[PDB]
RNA sequence: GUUUUCGUUGUUUUUU
């Protein structure tokens, strides 16, 4: 019964048309992709020696915010689920950084390229920092002056947007339906008139423009729901969507589990 | 359980400040001097001026935590178009032949003013009002 | 926004607030609307949060029994018959619902009803929401021009009073000297200007307008507030006076000597929407600093007043006899409040 | 100090005797005093610090 | 220096359970279900799913406090089905809906790009 | 210091560097050292000449 | 100083655009079209780059102890 | 880092503390799924009446969409209506309203929310610098009473009006222990003839 | 020092709004509810707790 | 029947644009300073230096005190310099000029927005909000968090506060440009 | 070693 007609697709941005679903279910899925989809982000930073002019908390928190290419973050075990003392590779990808400036007058631009993935449990390709792309030399991390050094090691562990926006698989997810307010969910507040003061959505062409004669059916419920999902490069749109679906499935499965567990 | 039965021709309607409800005032087709004023959700069952509506005042619709309305419980309501539940809040035992029964249906006010005995049986607490077109 | 006649709620939201309502008996009553679809009204939701055994009845503005405006007030045993509950009843007003629970049920029941209404309102607004916008604060151009012409007419009346005073044609008011009569009557005229403009703006406030909805809700704001924001601020009255000519026979070097016209003496010709001219901006600065200095000064004297009054009567107590006496036993009054 | 512990409740200034009120402690996180909206009005105070 | 922690929003303490059902004799065939480590995401979904169930006579939930990732849901069903059983039915129904969602999404994603 | 009495206090104060303006504006004050000997509003009230 | 790694209002990868943004600035170019070239679609992401104030260049032009 | 209770202010006198912090998923989103960084009380506008704040937010939206620095110099010729027209040109509602969708349900909130950027400022006052509890600490050398000052574990100075209100409250034992156990309390041995503390005293 | 003097078991902190809280309760920080305490005498009923 | 000259220390002066007050030319009711002087200043030098003292000593701008101000009549904006001879709800108001058909303003401020202060030059449209709130803004502006100095690190101060990410305001004044608020926001 | 030890004058600025 769940029906989708994907308008457009891309590595990060996707516009989908999920029809024949519940509004509450659709919102729950949107929340799951926004917060409960796991990614990899730096959660521990050691500064071995630093001669820059910036705080180490600054650079550490920024490093945490950096998305890491995380198509396989599911295989990574949690720092609390994994039984090992301290960190092992299976629950922790190690990153490294070492940069210097020597040219006196000048500045060495430390980029996320300098963040070198020096671990990652074979294979489990998680931990390499996301960038715009290859020609882009990476996310800029620091600016080095005469005789200034950044030497850092990093521990990245599996995480979600719910515990930090640095693990957030998405920036924002657009969720829409009823592109003409034919279901009467918003007032069209107005100073002169309601239909003309309020524009027509990009999905106005998709569903029918409401018949002026047609009296509102007080039993119809929202059925066609438009979705727009974007990722930061740590994951892909399809990955985030599927992970959210499966995560809410396993949430319901555990709810079952505890239901018959209590009885 | 259909204590009172009548049909009314609607003479006036006004929404005013309220948009989803209009107060409607009509005279009874069956017998004049029987005036019916009722606040109605317009978009849910619309009526207009001079509209003839089949009004029934019932003491009991069952022929208590309200449940999703089960079709297994038949209602005289199903015989009508707009059905509205309320409480008779004043039985106006006034004029010689003008009982003015005021019933509040959760806020929607109704005045049935007319015959003394024709409305005397309406000396109840709650009320079901049932409307065919 | 809730008690209104055309407020409609559906089974799911109903049941959700019922679970939210602390004073719900697990039993939802029959919805007022049942067919062709069961729908619920604001009054029944109110009565759900209300524990039974509370009746109230107040005719409002001489309203009738059929209450077309949903005005008036009638709660029966915790069930609202007609009338929208307002701050005149849910606030601290005497005879109010809180007064009623004080004098019928006690303080615990009032604490319960506070929680009831607070949580159900949290739900209902969380799900609806109510806001404010610039379009709410603006009225159509017709009322804007009514405002403009009201101010202009008041200015013309001011100029007429100026001419009468400047040629002694102004008839002397009782206990009010000629120049001061001029100043005071012009003050009255310009306050009438601001109030007329404001009342026009209030009239042009619309139903969806969250501004009139704010004042009618009464959560904050008032008439004069809208008058100043939308129509015009009006004369900056300091300690019940008018902004005088601070310089030599002038209030600003941009005005002239004996510039009896309003702009040179502190009457605001703009609203908070429009923004104010530098001269009258400085005049509103006059009024604002006046208010702040009034507060700051009044602090210390009101304080020592309070302290000395507390010192004055620190031991008056009604003894078990019922007579009000001193520590000496000399009776001030044989009974408390004569009763 | 547990939850529901009655404690004297005081604001400066305190003009009326209704400015002294006995509230039940509800041990809950954050370093502020969490209150009802209605009880703030007699205090004529706000949460601007 | 007093604010609560963040991992507890989903991590179950030993003493309290994920699911604590108590009988709601307030109306027949009703219970009160305490879901720790939960919020609106699952709560509203299960609420709507149960509301779609004809047996379910009362369905509601409330996040008693937003400063705690938890909620409690009151569920009454008809005299035939038990509230708990209606809950497993709702969970399994949403399971199958999610399966269909993921399948259709994946298929049209593949055919799309 | 011997004539501690009848001495004006506050003409020199520690420069604030909480913010940059905490210096700049701090360097462009004026003061009227009359004292609250007689409260009055004239030393505190804005005047048209202050325009 | 220093553009945020992640967009405060939204959360988009934005950090690796500053040098590109300056490149776009150099050719006497309008601001908004350049930001659009930088894939800055959400005006939150747009003013985050538009109104960011980097300050390390004065800090770095200080001769450090080492 | 900000926390519940932290003090902040606008450029329009709009000052307040944090009441609660909510995550992305629970707060409503726009049609494009955009949530605000911060939420304020509407009740300020009827009371505090900051029109310039509205103009600032409008110009902020316009500038962020158009990507330039907006001017707000006082005593200039700018008109709000033109800015609304440009916002129409920006493909956005002229009065800045936009439908939010309840974060908990995704349902279109009935009103269209005025939603956009504003320039705000952090303020020196925090919450955790005033949190201070004292059951027993250092006492002043002379008074033998709890010291004053949050630096040195200061006690709450009980004002005289608080005493008076407690007296009107019938708080005899409470105020007594506030002055007996919570304050200075020494026992001495006085004479019954002269009635003075003129007694060499030795308990042991 | 006599009509005004400091007390112990007293705390002073920020106030915040709690719409879901009861009127006669104040949301007390764990710091305040911990540092501040009441002396409960050991009785036969409270011995366990 | 008096006259008075003051050169004592402490009398404060503001530079007023010199509207020709001697009625002998069309510049009477206009500014001696013109777009020629503006262009010369825009050069930063003189076309054979034109500094600020150049404008002051050229007689097109002069210093004025309050005691002088109460004896002079000043134009607010460049609009009312020449004595003038519809229905817009987004504009301010100049003197009506109904009986006083003529006005020979001896001067005009460089900008009415210069009646403000250093802090006041920060607020976006401080003229659309209540004066008490303007005063509260002024008071709170000095205690608002920000970034004070570039070499905060080399200073050993009782308290130092530096923002992670200073941001230039979307809403700006023009005196802002002079305040360099883009550089220390 | 249970236990266990800081303060004031004056000055400025502040805080609903
Ligand atoms: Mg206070
Ligand atoms: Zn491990
Ligand atoms: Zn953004
Ligand atoms: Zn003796």
């Amino acid at each position: 019964e769940p029906k989708v007609n994907i308008i457009n697709a891309q590595d990060d941005e996707v516009e989908l048309m999920l029809s024949d679903v519940n509004l509450s279910l659709a919102n729950s899925l949107r929340r799951t992709m926004l917060a409960e989809v796991p990614t990899l982000a730096i959660d521990l930073v050691e500064i071995k020696m630093n001669t820059s002019v910036l705080a180490d908390e600054f650079i550490s928190h920024r490093l945490g915010l950096i998305p890491l290419v995380s198509e396989d973050v599911e295989e990574m075990k949690y720092s609390r689920d994994c039984t090992c003392e301290d960190y092992c590779d299976e629950c922790s990808v190690v990153l490294e950084l070492s940069a210097r400036h020597e040219g006196e007058e000048g500045t060495t631009d430390v980029y996320s390229s300098s963040l070198i993935k020096v671990s990652g449990p074979g294979n489990l390709n998680v931990g390499e920092p996301v960038r715009r792309d290859d020609y882009d030399q990476g996310i800029l991390l620091c600016k080095l002056r005469n005789h200034q050094e950044l030497n850092i090691r990093c521990i990245a562990k599996k995480g979600i947007a719910k515990e930090h926006a640095k693990w957030s698989p998405c920036s924002a997810i657009a969720f829409e339906y009823d592109p003409h307010n034919k279901l009467k969910h918003t007032d069209f507040w107005f100073e002169v008139d309601a239909k003309k003061e309020w524009p027509d959505s990009k999905y106005a062409t998709w569903e029918e423009p409401p018949k002026p004669g047609e009296v509102f059916d007080y039993k119809a419920k929202p059925n066609r729901f438009y979705m727009t999902v974007e990722t930061t490069g740590s994951l892909k749109a399809n990955q985030v969507f599927s992970r959210g679906i499966k995560t809410l499935q396993e949430k319901l499965a555990n709810v079952l589990f505890e239901l018959e567990n209590s009885r | 359980s259909a204590l009172f039965d009548d049909i009314f021709t609607v003479q006036t309607v006004d929404n005013g400040r309220y948009n989803k409800v209009s107060r409607i005032i009509g005279i009874s087709t069956t017998n004049s001097a029987i005036k019916l004023t009722l606040d109605i959700n317009n978009e849910m069952f619309p009526v207009s001026q001079d509209d003839s509506l089949t009004v029934t005042l019932a003491n009991s619709l069952s022929l208590k935590s309200w449940r999703p309305p089960k079709p297994t419980d038949k209602s005289l309501a199903d015989d009508y178009d707009y059905v509205m539940f309320g409480t008779v809040y004043k039985f106006e035992e006034g004029d010689e032949d003008k009982i003015k029964v005021y019933v509040s249906f959760g806020g929607l006010l109704m005045c049935l003013e007319g015959g003394y005995k024709s409305l005397a049986s309406l000396k109840q607490d709650n009320l079901y009002i049932l409307i065919r077109r | 926004k809730m008690t209104l006649r055309d407020t409609f709620i559906e089974y799911e939201q109903v049941m959700n607030m019922l679970f939210w309502v602390p004073s719900w008996d697990g039993v939802v009553p029959q919805p007022a609307i049942l067919k062709p679809k069961p729908l619920w009204t604001g009054k029944q939701l109110l009565s759900i949060a209300i524990p039974s055994g509370i009746h109230l009845q107040r005719t409002d503005g001489g309203n009738s029994l059929l209450s077309p405006k949903d005005n008036g007030m009638l709660i029966v045993d915790g069930k609202v018959m007609f009338g929208v509950v307002d701050k005149k009843t849910v606030g601290s007003g005497g005879g109010g619902l809180i007064h009623t629970v004080m004098r019928e049920k006690g303080p615990k029941i009032c604490a319960e009803l506070f929680g009831n209404i607070q949580k159900v309102v949290n739900y209902w607004l969380l799900h609806n929401g109510f806001s404010i916008g610039i379009g709410d604060a603006i009225a159509d151009a017709s009322t804007m021009k009514e405002i403009t012409h009201a101010i202009s007419s008041a200015k013309e009346q001011v100029q007429e009073i100026i001419y009468k005073a400047q040629h002694n044609e102004l008839e002397l008011k009782p206990g009010m000297t000629l120049r001061e009569s001029f100043e005071g009557e012009v003050s009255r005229t310009l306050n009438d200007a601001r109030d007329s403009a404001g009342r026009s703006a209030e009239m042009n406030l619309k139903d969806l307008n969250n501004v009139k909805q704010m004042v009618s809700a009464g959560s904050k704001g008032s008439f004069i507030n809208i008058a100043q924001m939308s129509a015009c601020v009006g004369q900056q009255m300091v300690e019940g006076k008018r902004i005088a000519f601070g310089f030599a026979d002038r209030s600003l070097p941009h005005f002239t000597k004996d510039d009896f016209s309003p702009e040179s003496k502190g009457f605001v010709e703009n609203s908070y929407l429009r923004g104010l001219t530098p001269q009258e901006f400085f005049f509103h600065a006059m009024a604002g600093r006046e208010g702040l200095i009034d507060t700051a000064v009044k602090t210390a004297e009101t304080g020592y007043i309070q302290r000395r009054l507390v010192k004055a009567l620190e031991d008056i107590m009604v003894h078990y006899d019922g007579t009000t006496r001193n520590s000496l036993g000399d009776i001030i009054q044989f009974l408390y409040g004569e009763d | 100090l547990m939850d529901d512990d009655p404690v004297l409740f005081n604001r400066q200034p305190s003009l009326h005797k209704m400015s002294m009120m006995a509230h039940r402690v509800k041990v809950m996180p954050y370093s502020t005093f969490r209150l009802n909206l209605s009880v703030t009005s007699p205090y004529n105070a706000d949460f601007d610090g | 220096m007093n604010a609560p922690d963040r991992f507890e929003l989903f991590i179950l303490p030993d003493d309290v359970p994920k699911l604590k059902i108590t009988p709601d004799s307030r109306v027949p065939n009703c219970i009160i279900i305490k879901f720790e480590r939960e919020d609106h995401t699952l709560a509203n979904l299960l609420r709507e799913e149960l509301a779609l169930y004809p047996d379910v006579t009362f369905v509601a939930y409330k996040v008693e406090h937003p400063l705690f990732a938890n909620f409690v849901m009151r569920l009454q069903t008809e005299e035939g089905t038990r509230p708990k059983q209606a809950l497993e039915r709702a969970c399994a129904s949403i399971i199958n809906k999610l399966k269909t969602l993921d399948h259709k999404f994946n298929e049209e994603w593949n055919i799309k790009n | 210091q011997k004539k501690a009495m009848s001495s004006r206090a506050g003409v020199s104060q520690v420069l604030n560097r909480y913010t940059y303006s905490s210096t700049l504006s701090h360097l462009r004050r004026t003061n009227t050292p009359i004292g609250r000997d007689g409260k009055l509003a004239k030393p505190r009230q804005l005047h048209n000449t202050h325009w | 100083m220093i553009i945020p790694v992640r967009c405060f209002s939204c959360g988009k990868v934005v950090g690796d655009k500053w040098d590109a943004y300056l490149r776009l600035l150099e050719e006497g170019k309008q601001e908004g079209d350049a930001l659009d070239e930088l894939k800055l679609k959400r005006y939150c992401c747009r003013r985050m780059v538009l109104t960011h104030v980097d300050l390390i260049e004065k800090f770095l032009r200080y001769n450090p102890l080492e | 880092v900000p926390q519940i209770g932290d003090k902040f202010a606008s450029r329009h006198g709009q000052k307040g503390t944090i009441g609660v912090t909510y995550r992305h998923e629970d707060m409503p989103f726009s049609a494009e799924g955009i949530v605000p960084d911060l939420i304020i009380n509407p009740h300020a506008i009827p009371s505090r009446m900051t029109v310039a704040h509205l103009i600032e937010c409008l110009l902020s939206k316009v500038g962020s969409i158009r990507g330039y620095e907006g001017d707000a110099t006082p005593f200039t010729d700018l008109t709000v209506d033109a800015v609304s027209n440009l916002l129409r040109d920006n493909g956005y509602q002229s009065r800045g309203f936009e439908v939010m969708y309840n974060g908990h349900t995704g349902k279109k909130l009935m009103a269209q929310v005025f939603f956009g950027p504003t320039y705000y400022q952090r303020l020196r006052h925090m919450v955790d610098d005033k949190i201070h509890a004292r059951a027993r600490g250092p006492v002043q050398v002379l008074t033998r009473q709890p010291v004053e000052g949050r630096s040195r574990d200061g006690g709450l100075r009980f004002g005289e009006m608080e005493r008076d209100c407690m007296i009107a409250h019938g708080a005899a034992g409470f105020l007594k222990e506030r002055l007996m156990e919570a304050s200075d309390a020494f026992r001495v041995h006085v004479c019954g003839i002269c009635g003075l503390m003129s007694v060499i005293a030795n308990l042991k | 020092n006599l009509m005004g003097k400091r007390v112990d078991f007293s705390a002073r902190t920020v106030i915040s709004g709690d719409p879901n809280l009861e009127l006669d309760q104040v949301g007390v920080p764990i710091s305040i509810a911990k540092t501040l305490s009441y002396p409960e005498t050991v009785t036969q009923y409270n011995i366990h707790r | 029947r008096e006259f008075k000259i003051f050169t004592d220390v402490g009398r404060v002066y503001r530079p007023l644009f010199i509207v020709e007050d001697d009625e002998s030319k069309d510049n009477k009711g206009e500014l001696r300073i013109t777009k020629e002087h503006i262009r010369k200043i825009q050069q930063g030098y003189d076309d054979d230096v034109y500094g600020w003292s150049s404008l002051v000593t050229s007689g097109v701008i002069e210093y004025v005190d309050g005691e002088e101000e109460e004896t002079i009549m000043i134009a607010m904006t460049p609009e009312d310099l020449q004595t003038r001879s519809l229905n817009d709800t987004a504009k301010r108001i100049k003197p009506e000029m109904s009986t006083s058909s003529h006005h020979t303003f001896t001067h005009c401020e460089i900008h009415p927005s210069m009646i403000l202060g250093v802090a006041a030059s920060i607020i976006p449209f401080p003229d659309h909000n209540q004066s008490p709130r303007n005063t509260y803004q002024s008071a709170m502006g000095k205690q608002a968090m920000g970034v004070f100095l570039t070499n905060y690190n080399v200073r050993m101060d009782t308290m130092a506060n530096i923002l992670y990410y200073p941001q230039k305001p979307l809403a700006k004044t023009q005196a802002m440009e002079y305040l360099k608020f883009r550089e220390l926001p």
